[PDB]
RNA sequence: GGAGGUUUGGCACCUCGAUGUCGGCUCGUCGCAUCCUGGGGCUGAAGAAGGUCCCAAGGGUUGGGCUGUUCGCCCAUUAAAGCGGCACGCGAGCUGGGUUCAGAACGUCGUGAGACAGUUCGGUCUCUAUCCGCUACGGGCGCAGGAGAAUUGAGGGGAGUUGCUCCUAGUACGAGAGGACCGGAGUGAACGGACCGCUGGUCUCCCUGCUGUCGUACCAACGGCACAUGCAGGGUAGCUAUGUCCGGAACGGAUAACCGCUGAAAGCAUCUAAGCGGGAAGCCAGCCCCAAGAUGAGUUCUCCCACUGAAGGUAAGACUCCCGGAAGACCACCGGGUUAAGAGGCCAGGCGUGCACGCAUAGCAAUGUGUUCAGCGGACUGGUGCUCAUCAGUCGAGGUCUUGACCA
RNA sequence: GUGUCCGAGUGUCAAUGCACUAAGGCGCGCGAGAGAACCCUCGUUAAGGAACUUUGCAAUCUCACCCCGUAACUUCGGAAGA
RNA sequence: CGAGAGCUAACUUCCGUAGCCGAGAGGGAAACAACCCAGACCAUCAGCUAAGGUCCCUAAAUGAUCGCUCAGUGGUUAAGGA
């Protein structure tokens, strides 16, 4: 569960380390890039949803610096998600990846495991980069 | 429409496929049918019939006479379903065929009389920021003097519990007949142990 | 409330009970689940989890073990229901010393140091 | 803050309060094993028998 | 609510209500009957008897699982080697209530408590 | 030219033996001059996205930074971030930031005491609800006999939102890029009900470990106090969300704007003047819940009958009391009450804990191993008559009359 | 609220502190049930972590002793238990 | 009714004038100090009338005759259109 205020760990090589984010979507991978929408009331990114944040510390030389505004999508939740057969995964901290507005990754690797989710998402691209799933 | 009695024995883990789901078993008992209502009788159409035996020594007397026109052993519960007009007696294998979807319906779990937070989702009110409606309190009540009223409907403190409730479009899992169990899709209302009645569909949707 | 008198017991653990399957008996030290997941598209594919069991919990078709691992470096914990068809097979890898039933502690610890006892 | 009430109460409304406040007789019930009364599942006071004698006095 | 809990507070805290449990057992071992409200009788009933059935065991482990219980060491020779096997052949069931009725000063309904 | 009364006002009518005032928070409900959604007309409407007007109030209308703010600005989203009323709704509901009591300081005014709706720090918001009203829960009585149980629904509520993707179909359209209506399939969000199998919360003495100091003669082993659990470590049943399942709907009817059929008054034309058909998230019905105190008191099935002198023993049948309950403040409801498994206990199983005491051995010892998947035990599932539901008591029908029909 | 004097022990760097306890003294002159809403003093809390709000107000968090190590600035003492 | 002041606003304010109210009961105007009728000495289970009325509430013609409006106009305005 991704709430406003909550600060997580980028899972790439963009060159941020760490993003407050700032809003819940609710939009998936369209065909015509990400989609709009979703209604704007959610309130909380499992894994597999975009959200916009807030870049808070960067690298010294990278792609995005600090504090500029970006659109993640989260890979590792502290909170559990539970398949269709009754596993249940956790991981010991949050993190996400930033993208452009197409679904692309905007680092070069994806740092530690994504949920599985993802791959239920069509984010195909980001799980390309991905050492391990689950 | 067509419907029958049972009660509501426990819940558990289930795997149709590879897909874990939770169930719940009703116990659908054989019912006895008792009374055959029919407008040109009655005035309107009904089959009443009965479940869970009493011991004949608690009947009364006119309870005992009752049954005793329709030859069928006193039970310590009798329903009425609407329309249904079976033969026999209603087993619940006959009624119910693997994944239609069933009304299920029993008496929520009386929990007394509860705040508003807990009946209604009422907010609350800082637990620490001033006050001493720390929390639970429904603040105001209404306007001020035009409408001195406060508005019948209110919602307010009370006996959250214990009411009738319908749960539409559980789907029957499985059904094992020799048994007269029968699985239904995640929950069904009640403590467990109460009366429950499993139907069709009140709106079949397509 | 019905006055049925019957063993809700046995009625639940007779439906309870062709959906329970029992695996090697352990509990706390480390293990291999070798995992079957089908969410490639159509074709299937095994999977490996191994990590210490920190819990062992339920009965019957309830019943669930928790195994704990640090894959690329980021901690990882998961619950597989001894029934679940996506949890093809288990095996030991070694037996732990362990004074307690849960293992919560190896949250805190997360070194080479805060490893288990053989 | 402070409610207070408003009108003094009328004699006849307080009586109507009152109306519930009628004691309930106790249902008494003379000992088997004796002359007086006892409640119903307790002891005899008088003889002490509650089949044989059981309390002391 | 208590939907299924079990038990009462016999309004006072866990370390009272223990010790009231303690030392009414003590004194109904001690001496066969007492008399009492009728619902701590009630509660007392249900200590009282799986403590006896801890005494059954004959062993210098069941006699120790009653001294935490029972610390004057009297009434644990007595509820160990004197009543505890007397009770032998009992299947539970090891005490019984009638009860006197009621008291003047609180009008409490008082009972006797013995086995 | 009107309308509405939400603004700044005017006026001074009730209120100075008191009508608490701005902002927030909490609850809401109403209007419609409609922010979204639905149905339309015209469009400078090819398509798509729009503009603007009409009908439409069922539901819905986001979270943050700035300031006491309302407002406004901005972040980032949205189907959309509607406008107002209800004492600028709501302090016997809450705050107390603003402003408006005493301290003090600054600027400005005053020779001075002092001052400004200029500023700045600080500054007591009163346990007990009679009535009406509102949510719950009983008692009495009624319903032309006395009773157990099932019911019809007069009539009342709740619910009512929508995005995205895909198929149709890269078709209609379009030079092209872009790109549909209608119909069909799916998937979320927020909200609601229920539920506790799952994921977890908590489970104040169910199990364990820890210290100090007392105490059980001492050692061992335990208890007490360290909180109203000494601290920590886990935790079953219950209860619960962040956790699960379900939902909004379709079909129907009459309708609003609108669109038409037949068609005159005027041998044309015209949806209307008689007449008829089509048309909305809205109205009625349909879904779920209440309900015959619907004094208009309803129906059906069954039982006891016709007793003795408004009364009294009584039948059918309730209650009192006892024991309890996923029922509850009390009441009430549900179960059992000896032709009895109702609860307790006891036995077996489950689940929680995690290897008890003691003894043996190892080792200077701290401690380690065995016996020991041990020991212990709240609420869980069953059995079993070991304990308590003993004895009893109390109440409870003889059914008015009139008219009409059917029977000897 | 009320001036002066005496005020033991165990442990803890010390102490008149803190915890248990000797002596001595007492359970505070309504009780008993029950385990609803609500209210007061409290314990734990998924995920998030100040989003709350006038303001982090309140409640956490920090906690004693020992060793190491500590800035801008300075009136050379200090800031410093940084 | 006649003026001023006001916005040819006000249950506004200030004068002239008549009447009511103050000090006034009774019938009408659903209700209503001011409007319309009518100034209560007392008693009656008597009669004619005022204003206002005559379908039922609710006393009294579902009165009569020539029309007018098919809008519930009646039972809330205007410029303007038909
Ligand atoms: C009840 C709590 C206090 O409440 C108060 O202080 C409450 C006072 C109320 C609110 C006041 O009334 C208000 O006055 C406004 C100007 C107008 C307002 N409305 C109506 C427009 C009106 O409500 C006070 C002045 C009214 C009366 C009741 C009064 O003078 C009260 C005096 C005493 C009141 C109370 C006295 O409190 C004192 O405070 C000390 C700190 C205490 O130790 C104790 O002193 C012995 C206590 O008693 C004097
Ligand atoms: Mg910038
Ligand atoms: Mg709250
Ligand atoms: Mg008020
Ligand atoms: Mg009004
Ligand atoms: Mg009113
Ligand atoms: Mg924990
Ligand atoms: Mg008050
Ligand atoms: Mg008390
Ligand atoms: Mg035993
Ligand atoms: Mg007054
Ligand atoms: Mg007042
Ligand atoms: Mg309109
Ligand atoms: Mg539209
Ligand atoms: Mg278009
Ligand atoms: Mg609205
Ligand atoms: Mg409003
Ligand atoms: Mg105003
Ligand atoms: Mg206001
Ligand atoms: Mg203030
Ligand atoms: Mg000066
Ligand atoms: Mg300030
Ligand atoms: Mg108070
Ligand atoms: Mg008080
Ligand atoms: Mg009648
Ligand atoms: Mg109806
Ligand atoms: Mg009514
Ligand atoms: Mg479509
Ligand atoms: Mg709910
Ligand atoms: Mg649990
Ligand atoms: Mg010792
Ligand atoms: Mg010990
Ligand atoms: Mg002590
Ligand atoms: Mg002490
Ligand atoms: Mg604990
Ligand atoms: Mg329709
Ligand atoms: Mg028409
Ligand atoms: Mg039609
Ligand atoms: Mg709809
Ligand atoms: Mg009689
Ligand atoms: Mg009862
Ligand atoms: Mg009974
Ligand atoms: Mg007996
Ligand atoms: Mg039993
Ligand atoms: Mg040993
Ligand atoms: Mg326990
Ligand atoms: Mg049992
Ligand atoms: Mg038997
Ligand atoms: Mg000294
Ligand atoms: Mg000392
Ligand atoms: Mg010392
Ligand atoms: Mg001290
Ligand atoms: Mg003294
Ligand atoms: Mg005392
Ligand atoms: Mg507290
Ligand atoms: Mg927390
Ligand atoms: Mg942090
Ligand atoms: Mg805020
Ligand atoms: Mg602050
Ligand atoms: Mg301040
Ligand atoms: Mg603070
Ligand atoms: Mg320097
Ligand atoms: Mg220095
Ligand atoms: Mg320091
Ligand atoms: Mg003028
Ligand atoms: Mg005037
Ligand atoms: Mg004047
Ligand atoms: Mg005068
Ligand atoms: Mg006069
Ligand atoms: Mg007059
Ligand atoms: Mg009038
Ligand atoms: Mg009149
Ligand atoms: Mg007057
Ligand atoms: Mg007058
Ligand atoms: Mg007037
Ligand atoms: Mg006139
Ligand atoms: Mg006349
Ligand atoms: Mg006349
Ligand atoms: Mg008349
Ligand atoms: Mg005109």
């Amino acid at each position: 569960m991704i709430m406003p205020q909550s600060r997580l760990d980028v899972a790439d090589n963009s060159g941020a380390r760490e993003i407050m984010c700032i809003r819940v979507l609710n939009s998936g991978i369209g065909g015509k890039g990400l989609t709009t929408g979703g209604g704007g009331n959610k309130r909380y990114a499992h894994v597999g949803d975009i959200i916009v944040a807030s870049v808070k510390d960067a690298a010294p030389r990278g792609a995005v610096k600090a504090g500029d505004v970006v659109k993640a999508v989260v890979v590792r939740t502290s909170h559990a998600i539970k398949r269709a057969d009754g596993s249940t995964i956790r991981f010991d901290r949050n993190a996400a990846v930033i993208i452009n507005n197409q679904g692309e990754p905007r680092g070069t690797r994806v740092f530690g495991p994504v949920a599985r989710e993802l791959r239920d998402r069509r984010f195909m691209k980001i799980v390309s980069l991905a050492p391990e799933v689950l | 429409m067509k419907g029958i009695l049972g009660t509501k024995i426990g819940m558990t883990q289930i795997w149709k496929n590879d897909r874990a789901i939770p169930v719940t078993v009703v116990l659908a008992g054989p019912c006895p049918i008792v009374q055959r209502k029919t407008a040109q009788t009655d005035g309107y159409e009904a089959v009443q019939i009965g479940y869970a035996p009493k011991a004949e020594r608690k009947v009364n007397k006119p309870m005992q006479g009752h049954f005793a026109k329709a030859g069928v052993a006193p039970t310590r519960i009798l329903r009425e379903f609407r329309g249904f007009a079976p033969d026999g007696d209603s087993v619940n294998v006959d009624i119910f065929a693997e994944g239609e979807k069933i009304d299920a319906t029993g008496t929520s779990k009386g929990k007394g009389t509860q705040g508003v937070m807990k009946r209604w989702n009422f907010a609350g009110g800082p637990a620490s920021h001033g006050s001493k409606k720390w929390h639970r309190r429904p603040g105001s009540i209404g306007q001020r003097k035009t409408p001195g009223r406060v508005y019948k409907g209110k919602r307010m403190a009370g006996h959250m519990g214990m009411e009738r409730v319908t749960v539409q479009n559980l789907e029957v899992v499985e059904i094992r007949a020799g048994e007269n169990l029968i699985l239904v899709k995640g929950a069904i209302p009640g403590a467990n142990g109460g009366l429950v009645v499993l139907r069709s569909a009140a709106k079949a949707s397509a | 409330q019905t006055h049925i008198k019957i063993n809700r017991g046995e009625l639940l653990r007779g439906i309870e009970q062709d959906h329970t399957r029992q695996l090697p008996d352990f509990r706390p030290g480390d293990t291999v689940r070798v995992d079957t997941k089908v969410r490639e598209g159509n074709r299937t594919r095994s999977q490996a989890f191994e990590g210490v069991v920190i819990a062992i919990n339920g009965s019957g078709s309830r019943k669930s073990f928790t195994v704990r691992k640090i894959s690329f470096g980021e901690g990882v914990e998961r619950v597989f229901p001894f029934a679940s068809p996506l949890v093809n097979q288990v095996t030991i890898v070694e037996r732990g010393k362990v004074r307690r039933a849960k293992l919560y502690y190896l949250r805190e610890l997360r070194g080479k140091a805060a490893r288990i006892k053989s | 803050k402070h409610p207070v009430p408003k009108k003094k109460t009328s004699k006849s409304k307080r009586d109507m309060r009152r109306s519930h406040h009628a004691l309930t007789a106790p249902n008494l019930t003379e000992c088997p094993q004796c002359h007086g009364k006892k409640l119903s599942h307790h002891i005899c006071p008088n003889c002490g028998y509650y089949d044989g004698r059981q309390v002391l006095a | 609510m208590r939907h299924g809990k079990a038990g009462r507070k016999l309004n006072r805290n866990s370390s009272a209500r223990v010790a009231l449990a303690r030392a009414q057992a003590t004194a109904l071992l001690r001496e066969g009957r007492i008399q009492t409200t009728l619902t701590k009788a009630k509660e007392l009933r249900p200590f009282v008897e799986q403590l006896i059935t801890t005494a059954k065991g004959g062993d210098l482990h069941s006699r120790r699982l009653v001294a935490q219980d029972i610390h004057d060491k009297d009434v644990v020779r007595k509820v160990m080697d004197e009543v505890a096997p007397k009770y032998a052949e009992r299947p539970g069931g090891y005490t019984r209530i009638l009860r006197v009725g009621t008291r003047r000063g609180d009008g409490v309904t008082m009972a006797l408590i013995e086995l």
